[PDB]
Order: structure tokens, then C-alpha cells, then sequence
């Protein structure tokens, strides 16, 4: 449903 | 912070929202 | 929310989306009160009878957004938390009185035309404008009806409720932490927030220095906008030393 965050956020 | 509840885009360039008129009229 | 209007652009630079990392879904709303504190309802983080007990790792937050589910490239600020706080004596079993809690952020975020913090009231701001029938305004992303989901943040404004109404439309034990908000059945006009808005601010301006300042917290309802019930919002001012506590001590 969410556009993907960018990937530095979930590390 | 002393600049807090001023937003850039309404308060801080004189600029009202569409609706914070009626919080005004109801504050009596 | 329900019967509400789509935001204007930073119309409540304070909004502040609650994300959960994995799945990635929104939680609650919330607001921004410096540039590393973010206020929202205790039961947002906390909720033992639903399982949910979220460290600091679980969630982030979304700063300056205001479509609900895109990625606002250039414009909002996604944070990492680095710690919960949540009211000693938040009452999750009962009735969720002082239902509040504080994140600190990782970093501090930057502040923008998008992105700025509410302030939260004094007494004398609080017993002015605590009062029967006087205006707030209520902001989230979440549900538009009961029983469907916004593009981008949605605003409705709402009266306070004399205490006695609040009482006599709910069973649930209501407390002074805690006050209530919306239209009567015989009075046409509708709103109310509904699920994914708990956490968020009910901001009222001042017309003495014509600031904007959040007097309560998004924190239960029994259905939304139902006629004869009321959201009730935690009491921002009668909690604010235990804000103070956890601001000055960490
Ligand atoms: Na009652
Ligand atoms: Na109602």
C-alpha cells in the first residue's frame, strides 16, 4: 500500500 | 522553542488556512 | 478521519506519521514538539490486551508528510527513534488515562516550510481556551468511515464538550486527564477521528498570540463519528510536568 521508503532508513 | 505554533506557510508570510476562521468564532 | 477536508500544504507542519518498519504500515499519528521530541498517545507504543509492546526499533517516524502512502521525496524527513518514553501511570487496563508518551530522536530533524513544531500550552493558555464549544482541530491519515482510506492528511475542526455530555455518552470511567470532542446529534455538522488518527494532535490557536498549540492527544472513541458519541483526547496542560521530567532529565 506504501511507496517504498528509501533503504538508509531500514538499516 | 520561542518560534514554536508559527508556521512557515500561514503565520509566519500573514496567510490564513481555509478554516482556522472558525476557531476564531468560536472562541467567544 | 471522518467528515473531515484534505489538508493544505503545511497546514500542521507539526504532523508527525508513526511507521511501523516492518510490515511497513502506518500506526498513529503524532506531533512534533522540538526538533528531537515527538508526542503521542501511550497507547500507540503500549497496548498489552492487543499484543502490542513496540521497542524503539520497530517504528519510525515520517516527518513533514502529506500524502498518506508516497515516498515525499525532497520534502519530508524520515527519523529513527532513539528512545520511548511512556507515563508511569498510563492506565492500559482500565480506561487509558494519561495516555501519553514522548519519543527522542536519533538526530535531530531540520526544520522547513513543511516541517516546524507545535507548542504546548501554559495554564492560563489551557484555561482559556479549555472551554465548552470552543474549536480545535484534529489531523490524520486515518480511516474516513467506521466501516475508505485518504490520499493525503485530512483536517476536521471540532468543539470541545461540556464535561457532563462527555460522561453521560459512554460507560467507559472518563477522567480529568482527559477531555471530549464533536458535534451534538442536533447540531447537523459531523467529524470525528477514526482508526490510524489516534496519537495526533487536536491543536487550537491562540487568539491572544495567534500561535498554534496542541491542548490534546487523539486517545479513544467507541466507534467513529457515531451520533451521541464523542472522541475523547488526552489532556495535554494536565500532564505537561511529566513532559517537563522527561525532557529536562534526558
Ligand atoms: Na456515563
Ligand atoms: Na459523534
Amino acid at each position: 500500500d506504501f511507496e517504498e521508503i528509501p533503504e538508509e532508513y531500514l538499516q | 522553542e520561542a518560534d514554536c505554533g508559527l508556521r512557515p506557510l500561514f503565520e509566519k508570510k500573514s496567510l490564513e488556512d481555509k478554516t482556522e476562521r472558525e476557531l476564531l468564532e468560536s472562541y467567544i | 478521519i471522518v467528515e473531515g477536508s484534505d489538508a493544505e500544504i503545511g497546514m500542521s507542519p507539526w504532523q508527525v506519521m508513526l511507521f511501523r518498519k516492518s510490515p511497513q504500515e502506518l500506526l498513529c499519528g503524532a506531533s512534533l514538539i522540538s526538533d528531537r521530541w515527538v508526542l503521542t498517545a501511550a497507547h500507540c507504543l503500549l497496548y498489552p490486551p492487543w499484543d502490542k509492546n513496540f521497542t524503539e526499533n520497530d517504528l519510525l517516524v515520517r516527518i513533514g508528510k502529506h500524502s498518506r502512502t508516497r515516498y515525499e521525496r525532497n520534502i519530508e524527513k524520515i527519523s529513527m527513534l532513539e528512545k520511548i518514553y511512556i507515563h508511569p501511570r498510563y492506565n492500559w487496563r482500565e480506561n487509558l488515562d494519561r495516555d501519553i508518551a514522548l519519543m527522542k530522536l536519533k538526530k535531530p530533524v531540520a526544520f522547513s516550510d513543511y516541517i516546524h513544531p507545535v507548542c504546548l500550552p501554559d495554564r492560563e493558555t489551557a484555561a482559556s481556551l479549555l472551554q465548552a464549544g470552543y474549536k480545535g482541530r484534529v489531523t490524520g491519515w486515518g480511516n474516513l468511515k467506521e466501516t475508505g482510506q485518504p490520499s493525503v492528511l485530512q483536517v476536521v475542526n471540532l468543539p470541545i464538550v461540556e464535561r457532563p455530555v462527555c460522561k453521560d455518552s459512554t460507560r467507559i470511567r472518563i477522567t480529568d486527564n482527559m477531555f471530549c470532542a464533536g458535534y451534538k446529534p442536533d447540531e447537523g455538522k459531523r467529524g470525528d477521528a477514526c482508526e490510524g488518527d489516534s496519537g495526533g494532535p487536536f491543536v487550537m490557536k491562540s487568539p491572544f498570540n495567534n500561535r498554534w498549540y496542541q491542548m490534546g492527544i487523539v486517545s479513544w472513541g467507541e466507534g467513529c463519528d457515531r451520533d451521541g458519541k464523542y472522541g475523547f483526547y488526552t489532556h495535554v496542560f494536565r500532564l505537561k510536568k511529566w513532559i517537563q521530567k522527561v525532557i529536562d532529565q534526558f
